[PDB]
């Protein structure tokens, strides 16, 4: 899969984001090739092997 | 006697990458090394109001 | 200067794994439909060839005509492919399942796989696969072609235990190396449409001939420069046996035929040695001068 | 890409410093080996080196002779490397003074396995074999490891002196009074039925004839006889069936003028061979034919 | 009359102009320097130059978008003449010797024995058998045929744009990537069909395995030799396997509908033909998105005709009925506009 | 005699290499436009997806995708040519405009390049036809006003750090300004001032003249692409075919219990069975003209 | 159909062979009449005997 | 000796108009054969035409036209021609002398024309009563049913009465490869066709003794049990059973 969670801590941008109907609809629809989305406070941004 | 008066050509008109209007959607970006790379990247974090 | 080459890109992306699996292919030929100088991945390999209802002999048809090429340099994000030129020495990398030794003449076929699976899945990517076709020594050819030309002969006749056990042992050919069976042309109880085509360019040769070269030896023997077509005339009965003591003296012609249907059947004759051409002469491609260790690498002088 | 860039002369490799010197120039490190020239750079001829056992380097160490792979059956010897001369012995063509001349120097075991290889196969002989070329610089040990052209000129290296193929003349044939100015040699076995066993005739067959057809039209003049027999043969006996009659392979080409005798000479025994001088090695493919 | 009735379905190809719009930086163009490989043919040496470019996108959603403008003329003939299924299935004969010579000659197509290699290959495969004719005043042309039950609502399913088939198919509804629910959904009975709920319109299409399905799904077509070189308008609607594939979340689909959604045709030929697969313009054809085909002008008789000729501006339109015959009003007024508009 | 050749070799290779870069050249602007052919859904999709924006707040329920459906299909037969049904330039207009309020923003936008002359920020291109535009001017020729655009002059530039060259060698991967990365870690700062793609080109610009529309506040440009064409043997990416199939029934039978007659004041069909029971059809040719379907 | 064989539900193609078996639902009792006045008319018996 | 030449100079001794040294610079890169093989040829020995001969027969020059040295012309000019020997391998444009149109990938044939009848070229490059005859580039598929003709025709000639064998020579000649029609100039059954005549009848003949009982039973076989159009025409062929 894609490394994900390099992005929780490497410094991101930020930037104004624009998607017609929202973000969840266009990440569950597939627009997007690869996606992960979580609830709580996933603690694996915190693991770093 | 039979005439032959002048001889003529084309003339060409050359056109331009940037010069078009376009250009005004690509982002333009030279990259020497583009054989080499794969593929390329962009990742989104946004969290939800 | 630079060399030469054919580029190629991959319109799917490629992943650090599976462009890891081209460097494998880095020295492997990799056959074109035809001679360009840019080229999607759509357009390379055999894969496009596949089909469901054709068989071996479309992909050996097709696979005459197609631009042979070997990978020469992975890019990462493209890929060249060298045309090779006759009378210069080329390696390859060998796809085929039989060890190569020195001097051997080989030939292209189509790939061969049978039912049990074994070392095949490389890339697949998009759902589509890069087939390579089978190196193979010219003989090992000669007979593989010979195989399948049979089996489609037994094709009708699956009825019986006899033919039900010669299939069988047609299919496992035996060489010295490793032994690789042949998957049976016959499936779903009916013959594939290339075999059937085949098949009938052989019986229409070994009938349609049967008939009619009696018309014109009778005439040609009474020449006698040649001083054979009399002994000729006696090889034309296809008798097995000596003759009984009943009909046969001289062989069976046709009566009576009338004057303009002879020019139609005469050639017709012709039109299946047409169709019987693309098997009837295999034709070497490259002859290896010497072979690495392991029988992997090999260096072919390149014919054709 | 500019105007100039195409209006170069091509550049020939000698106008450049070698590639190792292009190296040592850069770094300046000096090794004891004298790459300042390269040997072997300028040779179109491409070659292989096949090692052949010490009973089979008899008159071979002459440089300019056949190499013909031999596969049979016992998977130990898988192959071996007859020379033209050490098939002779099968032949039919060959007279019966040279065959027991040539026959006692091949006395020993690794020859004679050749013999013995080659009564062993029912299948016919023209497909027991693949030409290789032809040798040149004989290693000349317990074990020779011949050099062999598979393409181009015989020559020596720095081509010192030109290499000359050495055809046995009891083989050597001419089909024609007047011969062109260049001439193509190719090598035809000819099986002539007999009953325990098809006898092979070998012959090397200059000609200035190319194409494949007039060629074999020709070849079935004096082959009248042997295919005569196979087509008796054909039908003397049922649920045989014998295949093809003469098998014709281009073994390349000389110029016709170069063609005159010799003799091969060793352990003190001459040997009248007919010799084609500067002959370009172009191997081809052995084809049937009735 | 026989007992059945015909449903033709046919497609009509239309040049036309397109407008697209692209934001400001919508995509990223990385090039290289251009590199020139070289050859000789040693009569004279072409050069070739490659450059490479890769494009990132540089937005969330869509930045750009589409609008076919103006159409200029039409190149389809919108004649009948039904398709020759002869020439699409070459090779299939009826067992009897004498019926088959009574039938080529009263259907027009016959082959002389004379085992010409083209005739040989033809039979084999493709070959592109029809080989243009006179003088062709009008442009590319076809029809396709769907044997059917002469019971047939109209009113329910002629008169507005719906599935040939007879039962309808737009994977947009199916749950994405459900086979099982989309096998049911396209072809069984007795779960209640979509856009009118009856279970099947005409059950000898909308079946699996009916004679229409067997005779247009490629996947049953190719078990019989057939022709491939010629294009058939009805087999997008019968590709089961395909658009049963073809089910997925929204944006997936509207994705496909962009890349593999066209259907080359070829141009400078009479009829139509599978073009070298992607060498042309690719043709983009909406109805595939839909799985539905539009209603056209029909009547059965002349004087439903003449009414309509002579009636005014929305004439063409509206859909009438006289105790049997019918008039199929169409749904879109290309026939008032394209045509008077001029 | 000899030199009017030498001269004229080197002429062949310089109009051989002049016209090799201006294809190259429209090579490039031809394949940025496939490129967007690509990446561009048809109108009815966009519009339909900025009509049902609000509803869908999670990956849709099964009715949503019914109710998008329905307004796929009513807008696909009602926006399929519009030049040629539609020219009120009330409608022309909000169509058009439409059509930019429909496209979404990019992620990075750069104030100093295309930017008009006064003030003005460009939104975007509309590219088509000759025969398009000519009618566009036409119908809108109170809001288009040719403007000194600031294009980009000069392609950027993606140079590597000489960090990247050990992460491309041991890990087959590069990350963006690596350096930048170390800092902003070490120092504990969230956020990036600039994500490189925006980093690299376009420092110097140059004026061009374009047409721009206003679109309510957007400020589209608008322009032909023929002129690159003229006299080339590839035809125009953005003139396109649409195939649309249609279908028609032959030979039905309406029933006689439940049977009814609307017009019949028009018509007045002979009394015979041919005239009950239909066995043909009619339909109209490419130019109307009665055809025939036995 | 779906014969039943000896404890087997082997299936049974057949052809239909007249126009008639086609079932009431697909050519119902009245079509048969009007076709038939239709072939009283094609042998000028329009009123018949 | 001296090997043989790649690039050999062809000299014309006589005076050629303006109108045709002009002919040779549009016949650059064609196919031109020469038997001699020198370094400078005489424009005696190009071509095909020092082969015409009082028998007027076609297939003498199908197999004369076999070992002919092919050359392709190169660098025309005045005083001048430049015709290469090409090398086995390498590619070579070849211009397109006949009719005939030629498909990618397909490979090509040398035979003698096969002049179209009623009509044939003016810029013969005719002088001194020496016409300039070139080979024709054919395609593969052409240029072997050309040769069928020929044998087909060489094979009904005998047993057959002579009324008879006008009306077939009247048809076997005519060809429409491509759509376009061709004739072979005078087709005559020779010595040259008879020799051919023993050779295919006696490979046809052996091959009717080397197929399997069921080699050709197959057919049977397959028509008793399936039948496709393919297999209607080979019923036929089979005449009786």
């Amino acid at each position: 899969m894609e490394n994900w969670s390099a992005l929780e801590l490497l410094p991101k941008v930020g930037i104004p984001t624009d998607f017609l109907t929202h973000v969840k609809t266009s990440a569950g629809e597939e627009m997007f090739e690869a996606l992960r989305i979580y609830y709580g406070d996933d603690p694996e941004r915190y693991n770093i092997h | 006697f039979e005439a032959i008066f002048g001889t003529f050509c084309n003339r060409l008109e050359w056109v331009y990458f940037l010069t078009s209007g376009l250009a005004a959607a690509a982002h333009a970006i030279k990259f020497h090394d583009l054989n080499k790379l794969t593929t390329g990247k962009m990742l989104f974090h946004v969290q939800v109001p | 200067a630079m060399e030469a080459n054919i580029f190629c890109t991959f319109d799917h992306k490629l992943s650090i794994a599976d462009v890891g699996k081209l460097t494998k292919l880095v020295a492997a030929v990799v056959p074109i439909p035809q001679r360009l100088h840019l080229i999607k991945h759509y357009q390379l390999g055999l894969h496009q060839f596949v089909d469901h209802t054709r068989g071996y002999v479309r992909l050996r048809g097709l696979l005459r005509n197609m631009t042979l090429t070997l990978m020469r340099r992975v890019e990462g994000n493209q890929i060249l492919l060298h045309v090779p030129t006759h009378g210069l020495l080329y390696t390859v990398l060998n796809t085929g399942p039989v060890t190569w030794e020195k001097g051997d003449a080989l030939c292209v076929l189509p790939p061969l796989f049978h039912g049990p699976l074994a070392r095949e899945n490389l890339l697949t990517l998009g759902q589509w696969e890069l087939v390579l076709p089978w190196i193979v020594p010219m003989p090992l050819a000669l007979e593989i072609n010979q195989r399948l030309l049979i089996m489609g002969l037994f094709s009708l006749d699956r009825s019986y235990e006899e033919v039900k056990a010669a299939v069988q042992q047609l299919q496992t050919i035996t060489f010295r190396d490793a032994t690789f069976t042949i998957p049976d042309p016959v499936i779903d109880q009916h013959l594939l449409i290339d075999m059937k085509t085949a098949c009938l360019s052989m019986s229409m040769v070994a009938n349609l001939a049967s008939e009619l070269t009696m018309t014109y030896v009778r005439k040609l023997a009474l020449e006698d420069s040649s001083m054979l077509l009399v002994k000729c005339q006696e090889l034309l009965m296809r008798l097995d046996r000596e003759r009984s003591v009943g009909e046969p003296r001289t062989p069976a012609r046709p009566q009576h035929v009338s004057p303009d249907d002879e020019i139609a059947r005469l050639s017709a004759l012709f039109v299946m040695l047409r169709q019987l051409d693309d098997l009837i002469r295999e034709q070497v491609v490259f002859t290896v001068c010497d072979v690495s260790p392991d029988n992997k690498s090999a260096t072919c002088i390149f014919k054709g | 890409m500019d105007a100039r860039a195409v209006a170069k002369r091509p550049r020939d490799p000698a106008d450049e410093d070698n590639e190792l010197v292009t190296a040592l120039k850069a770094k300046r490190e000096v090794n004891t080996i004298s790459v300042r020239y390269l040997y072997h750079a300028d040779h179109q001829a491409l070659t292989a080196r096949f090692f052949v056992p010490e009973g089979l380097v008899e008159f071979e160490a002459q440089p300019g002779a056949l190499l013909i792979r031999m596969e049979t059956g016992c998977d130990s010897p898988r192959h071996l490397y007859i020379s033209l001369y050490l098939l002779g012995i099968r032949a039919s063509n060959v007279s019966a003074s040279t065959r027991c001349l040539l026959e006692s120097v091949y006395t020993a075991s690794a020859a004679r396995a050749a013999l013995q290889w080659l009564d062993l196969g029912p299948h016919l002989l023209h497909r027991r074999l693949e030409t290789l070329g032809c040798v040149k610089t004989v290693s000349l040990g317990i074990t020779s490891l011949l050099t062999c052209v598979m393409r181009g000129y015989l020559y020596n290296t720095l081509k010192t002196e030109v290499f000359a193929l050495m055809i046995p003349k009891d083989m050597y044939l001419t089909w024609e009074e007047t011969r062109g100015r260049l001439q193509y040699v190719y090598l035809i076995i000819v099986y002539d039925y007999d009953g325990p066993e098809t006898r092979p005739g070998i012959y090397v067959l200059t000609s200035s004839i190319a194409h494949w057809q007039t060629l074999v039209d020709v070849a079935r003049g004096k082959f009248a006889r042997e295919r005569c027999s196979f087509v008796n043969r054909r039908i003397t006996r049922p649920r045989q069936i014998p295949l093809c009659t003469g098998v014709i392979q281009k073994l390349g080409w000389c110029l016709a003028d170069d063609i005159h005798t010799s003799f091969l000479v060793h352990k003190e025994l001459k040997l009248s061979v007919v010799r084609l001088d500067n002959f370009s090695v172009e191997l081809g493919d052995f084809r049937e034919f009735v | 009359h026989p007992g059945f009735a015909l449903t033709a379905v046919r497609t009509d190809t239309f040049e036309v102009d397109m407008l697209l719009y692209s934001g400001k930086s919508c995509t990223s163009v990385i090039i290289n320097n251009p590199i020139v490989t070289k050859e000789e043919r040693d009569i004279s040496t072409t050069y070739h130059v490659t450059q490479n470019i890769n494009t990132v996108d540089m937005g969330l959603g869509y930045t750009s978008n589409t609008c076919v403008a103006y159409v200029n003329r039409v190149r389809t003939d919108m004649g009948v003449r039904v398709q020759d299924l002869f020439r699409v299935f070459p090779m299939n004969v009826y067992r009897h010797d004498e019926v088959d010579r009574w039938i080529r000659h009263a259907a027009g197509v016959e082959r002389p024995q004379l085992l010409d290699t083209e005739t040989i290959s033809m039979l084999t495969f493709g070959s592109m058998s029809e080989r243009n004719a006179a003088a062709t005043v009008h442009g590319q042309k076809a029809a396709c045929e769907l044997i059917l039950t002469p019971v047939t609502m109209d009113v329910n399913y002629f008169k507005i744009p719906n599935n040939p088939r007879g039962r309808a198919s737009c994977m947009l509804a199916v749950d994405p990537y459900d086979t099982e629910a989309a096998t049911k959904a396209i072809y069984d009975h007795r779960e209640a069909d979509a856009q009118t709920f009856a279970a099947t319109h005409n059950p000898w299409a909308s079946q699996a395995g009916c004679l229409s399905d067997v005779l247009y799904n490629t996947r049953h077509r190719e078990r019989l030799g057939y022709n491939s070189k010629f294009y058939s308008p009805c087999a997008q609607y019968f590709n089961t396997e395909e658009i049963i594939a073809a089910n997925k979340t929204l944006f997936k689909t509207i994705d496909e509908y962009l890349l593999r959604a066209k259907d080359c045709i070829r141009g400078d030929t009479d009829t139509q033909y599978v073009c070298v697969e992607g060498t042309e313009q690719l043709i983009e054809n909406p109805c595939r998105l839909t799985q539905e085909a539009l209603p056209i002008l029909s009547t059965t008789t002349l004087a439903l005709m003449e009414t309509k000729l002579k009636g005014g501006a929305g004439a063409f339109a509206t859909s009438e009925t006289h105790f049997g015959n019918y008039v199929v009003g169409e749904i879109i007024p290309l026939q008032q506009s394209m045509l008077f508009n001029s | 005699l000899d030199k009017i050749l030498n001269v004229e070799a080197m002429h062949t290779v310089l109009r051989a290499l002049k016209n090799t870069a201006d294809a190259m050249e429209r090579g490039l602007i031809h394949s940025f436009l496939q490129t967007l052919l690509r990446k561009a859904p048809p109108y009815f999709v966009v519009q339909t997806l900025v009509e049902n924006a609000t509803l869908a707040r999670q990956a849709l329920n099964r009715i949503q995708r019914s109710n998008i459906l329905q307004s796929f299909k009513a807008k696909m037969l009602a926006t399929l040519f519009l030049l040629n049904r539609t020219r009120d330039r009330d409608y022309v207009l909000k169509f058009l405009t439409r059509l930019a309020e429909a496209a979404t923003d990019s992620i990075l936008d750069n104030p100093t390049t295309y930017t008009t002359s006064s003030g003005a920020k460009i939104s975007g291109v509309m590219v088509s036809t000759a025969n398009v535009m000519q009618i566009i001017m036409s119908l809108l020729s109170s809001h288009i006003t040719k403007e000194t655009v600031s294009a980009p002059a000069t392609y950027g530039n993606f140079v590597l750090s000489p960090e990247n060259a050990v992460t491309a060698i041991s890990y087959h991967s590069i990350l963006a300004d690596f350096n930048s990365y170390k800092a902003h870690l070490t120092s504990g700062q969230p956020h990036l001032p600039n994500d490189s793609l925006s980093q690299a080109g376009a420092h110097s610009l140059t004026p061009l003249s374009m047409d721009v529309i206003r679109l309510g506040e957007k400020t589209v440009i608008m322009e032909n692409l023929r002129r690159v064409y003229k006299n080339t043997d590839t035809k125009d990416p953005l003139e396109r075919n649409v195939d649309l199939t249609f279908f028609f029934p032959v030979g039905l039978y309406l029933p006689e219990d439940r049977g009814y007659t609307t017009v019949e004041s028009k018509v007045k069909l002979n009394d015979t069975v041919r005239n009950a029971l239909p066995t043909t059809a009619y339909l109209l040719n490419r130019d109307r003209a009665v055809q025939k379907i036995d | 159909t779906h014969c039943q064989e000896n404890s087997e539900t082997v299936a049974l193609c057949t052809p239909r062979i007249v126009i008639g078996n086609l079932p009431d639902g697909l050519a119902p009792g009245p079509f048969h009449e009007l076709r038939t006045w239709e072939i009283m008319e094609h042998m000028r018996l329009r009123p018949p005997p």
